[PDB]
């Protein structure tokens, strides 16, 4: 295509995925989109205390296409809220819809986003506005000085989550501590109106 | 005036579903509807220069502008007694939409039931009550159910003033849509009736692009983010303070565009739902007729036509 940047998959659930885990941030606020070669990615942080980034690579679309010449990354941003409206009412017949491409054509250019079905496709500009002075990779994790280390499994994480947020958990309390006959110990303390 | 005419929904079908698609739309247009009775066909007509219709002062409060023409060969009717002495022996009435499809709906009910027998409609005068006659109306289920619907006659002055509009056709774009019963007509169906899911979205944007050999987009900005709908199926393409209103220039000779109401829209789905073979006219910036066409052959029969006129609703 003529865009500087245009990437074209067939799987709409990395998509709504993608929108649902950032979701999390606030209905109503600004995402920030990284392109480059290697990928796309999506880019929030709230009240400076927190952020999220996720990567979708290049293998996820059956096309993608980085022109760009004298930038080697692009940076635009976004409005959740209007993204996650322009989903739902096109994303209700998610049987139907057979393509979903992303394009972009610089600084000064709309985001676009095209559901292409078999017959009828659907094509929605997203304005993109000024990137907040804040810089996004402040907050990084020193990797000269790790206190800790772990690797959990998803299932059993997401299940203490869960108990955690049904207690209405106040304050979290991170706990781990090794010792020797390879003995782990990573508990996660909640303070809540429980005690 | 002798007005005598039979009804019958057993034999062809086709004409009494276009009967019945013709007074529900006239009754879901506005409230009062003209029946011009000729000696060859049967023309409804919804127009806002109605004498009832102009009442309700709709073109000034809320831009009630639409008009809509269905012409009834006489063939529909097995019996077609239509004697007066105008020109053509055309006879002029003014009924209420809301009487005669409520009587078309329990005649409909009724041949549903299992009756298979004919409705008959006449010009009576009511001693109850421009004088107003009634148009008594008798039909049997398997019980002589008879029921009444006040009429006002028009006179020739009268008559000649409700004229249907006449569009440039030189400047005038036809597409030929798809059928409706053909493996396109579903999705062209939803196609049309997408903009719906937008619940604040008032006026769409069609818009026509040569390069089937055509292409058509529906455009919606009254939203946060632009939005436009395309179709990429095939189709076809047929080859006083009074002032003229402003017309944009066009942006390229083979291109047409007009902004229309959501109302309108769906008006035209269900039309479109309604009959087979459908045409979209786009005067650029200036109207969109949707016309409904019905063929039945013998020396070929009269043409069913349905047209409704849509005038913009905002400029380009």
């Amino acid at each position: 295509l003529a865009n500087k940047f245009s990437a074209s998959t067939v799987h709409l659930e990395h998509i709504t995925t993608a929108l649902s885990c950032l979701t999390p941030f606030g209905s109503k606020d600004d995402v920030l989109i990284f392109i480059d070669a290697d990928g796309l990615s999506f880019v929030r942080e709230n009240n400076h205390v927190i952020k999220i980034q996720l990567l979708l690579s290049r293998e996820l679309f059956m096309s993608y296409s980085y022109r760009n010449e004298t930038e080697d990354h692009m940076k635009l941003c976004v409005k959740i809220n209007h993204i996650l409206d322009s989903v739902s009412v096109m994303n209700r017949n998610s049987d139907d819809i057979v393509e979903c491409t992303l394009s972009y054509d610089g600084h000064g250019s709309p985001f676009v986003l095209i559901f292409e079905d078999s017959f009828i496709s659907e094509r929605v500009e997203y304005s993109t506005y000024l990137i907040k002075d804040f810089d996004t990779n402040g907050l990084e994790l020193d990797r000269e000085r790790i206190s800790f280390e772990a690797i959990i499994k998803g299932e059993a994480l997401h299940s203490a989550l869960k108990d955690l947020k049904e207690i209405g958990c106040k304050e979290c309390y991170v706990y781990a501590k090794t010792e020797a006959n390879d003995e782990n110990v990573f508990a996660l303390i909640s303070k809540s109106q429980l005690g | 005036m002798k007005l005598k005419l039979i009804v019958n929904g057993c034999e062809a079908p086709d004409d009494y579903k276009l009967l019945r698609t013709t007074i529900n739309t006239v009754a879901s247009l506005r409230k009062t509807a003209i029946l011009r009775f000729n000696s060859e066909r049967l023309t409804i007509i919804s127009t806002p220069k109605s004498s009832l219709n102009s009442s309700n002062n709709g073109t000034i409060l809320r831009g009630d502008t639409g008009q809509l023409w269905c012409t009834i060969p006489h063939d529909v009717f097995r019996l077609y007694t239509v004697i007066s002495a105008r020109e053509l022996n055309t006879i002029t009435m003014e009924c209420n939409c809301d009487s005669l499809l409520s009587v078309f709906k329990r005649y409909d009910r009724v041949m549903n039931q299992g009756s298979s027998s004919n409705m008959t409609i006449k010009l009576q005068s009511m001693p109850e009550w421009n004088p107003i006659c009634a148009l008594g109306i008798t039909f049997e289920e398997i019980i002589m159910h008879s029921f009444k619907v006040p009429v006002k006659l028009l006179f020739r002055a009268q008559d000649t003033r409700i004229q249907e509009p006449m569009i440039n056709y030189i400047q005038l774009m036809m597409y030929k849509l798809p059928p409706i019963s053909g493996e396109f007509g579903s999705a062209f169906h939803g196609f049309i009736r997408r903009v719906e899911r937008y619940s604040n979205v008032n006026h769409i944007h069609l818009m026509g692009v040569k390069k089937d050999d055509v292409e058509l987009k529906i455009i919606v900005n009254e939203l946060d983010w632009h939005l436009e709908i395309c179709w990429n199926g095939p189709l076809d393409s047929v080859i006083d303070i009074s002032v003229m209103v402003e017309k944009a220039e066009q942006e390229s000779s083979s291109t047409h565009e007009v902004i229309i109401r959501c109302k309108d829209w769906k008006v035209c789905s269900k039309l479109y739902a309604a009959f087979e073979e459908v045409v979209l006219a786009i005067s650029h910036d200036e109207s969109c007729v949707f016309h409904c066409s019905l063929d039945r052959g013998s020396k070929p029969r009269e043409r069913g036509q349905i047209i409704y006129y849509i005038a913009r609703s905002k400029g380009l």
